[PDB]
């Protein structure tokens, strides 16, 4: 009976998105690196 | 632009594979003062806060304030190839990479290319947070252990003169209670009674790094998030702030 959260629920929705953003923008850059 | 210089680059990556064992992905925003990554995990659940002031820097130089992103996976694969004591290098120029250089022995490089992000915002708006707890790090590790044998959540909860950690399962039922009379407590604040309750995976997670003798910092509110500090290898400060289970 003890149901989970996330932060979007008590942080700014301006902050989430942020991290949605970089999330997004992290797995694009999942390959290929050099040296 | 900047450059900055760590000796001892193994310790430099453990370092920062304890701040980020629960994430993919972060914001270091490299100012005067220094380095604060900011980070979350996909599922939004935890925050991650880690300050690097300029003074644990052999060399540290950072024009204007800037801000690059980093896939956390990437970076470690390159730190995990680091020797003990050779000096860690991170050089960014103007173009959107991170040049990663291991010097000792044999010199390598490596250019970590990083992900469009605007400026971080350095802050964590005050939570309004009614229970202080600090207690050594032995007492926090060992709560969370015990919990975990017996459920997946674990329940706080701040009196005047008491702060409980409370676990229930299907098999038995265990719990640590401190007072201001144990070791283990330091200060406890407590504006109103508080109960909140957290996931012990991502709990057990944000104890790993932190050493038996280290005072935490924990701050919590009703059925409200978690907030956890402490300084982290003797280097900087790591912050958790972490959603709770309801209901």
């Amino acid at each position: 009976r003890l149901k989970p959260t996330s932060l979007d629920s008590f942080l700014p929705e301006e902050h989430i998105n942020y991290f949605r953003d970089l999330r997004i923008g992290s797995k694009k850059i999942r390959n290929a690196k050099i040296e | 632009p900047f450059e900055v210089v760590f000796d001892g680059a193994k310790e430099f990556a453990d370092l920062i594979a304890t701040a980020s064992n629960l994430i993919d992905e972060a914001a270091f925003k490299f100012t005067e003062e220094g380095i604060s990554m900011r980070a979350m995990d996909p599922s939004r659940v935890v925050l991650i806060d880690l300050n690097l002031p300029e003074s644990i820097f052999s060399k540290y130089e950072v024009e204007e304030p800037e801000t690059i992103g980093i896939n956390m996976d990437q970076f470690k694969k390159i730190l995990k190839r680091g020797k003990a004591k050779d000096t860690l290098i991170l050089r960014k120029g103007d173009e959107n990479f991170l040049e990663i250089t291991f010097e000792g022995t044999a010199k390598r490089t490596f250019r970590l290319p990083l992900i469009d992000v605007e400026e971080l915002e350095l802050e964590l708006p005050e939570l309004p947070f009614t229970a202080k707890v600090v207690l050594l790090g032995e007492v926090l590790k060992e709560g969370i252990k015990d919990a975990s044998l017996v459920s997946d959540a674990i329940k706080f909860i701040a009196k005047e003169n008491e702060f409980t950690m409370k676990a229930e399962g299907e098999t038995n039922e265990v719990e640590i209670r401190l007072t201001l009379e144990d070791e283990g407590l330091l200060d406890l604040e407590v504006e109103e009674e508080t109960k909140s309750a957290y996931g012990i995976r991502y709990l057990s997670d944000m104890v790993k790094g932190i050493g038996k003798a280290d005072e935490v910092i924990l701050r919590f509110g009703n059925e409200m998030p978690l907030q956890m500090e402490y300084m982290i290898r003797d280097e900087g400060r790591l912050t958790f702030l972490l959603a709770p289970r309801v209901e």
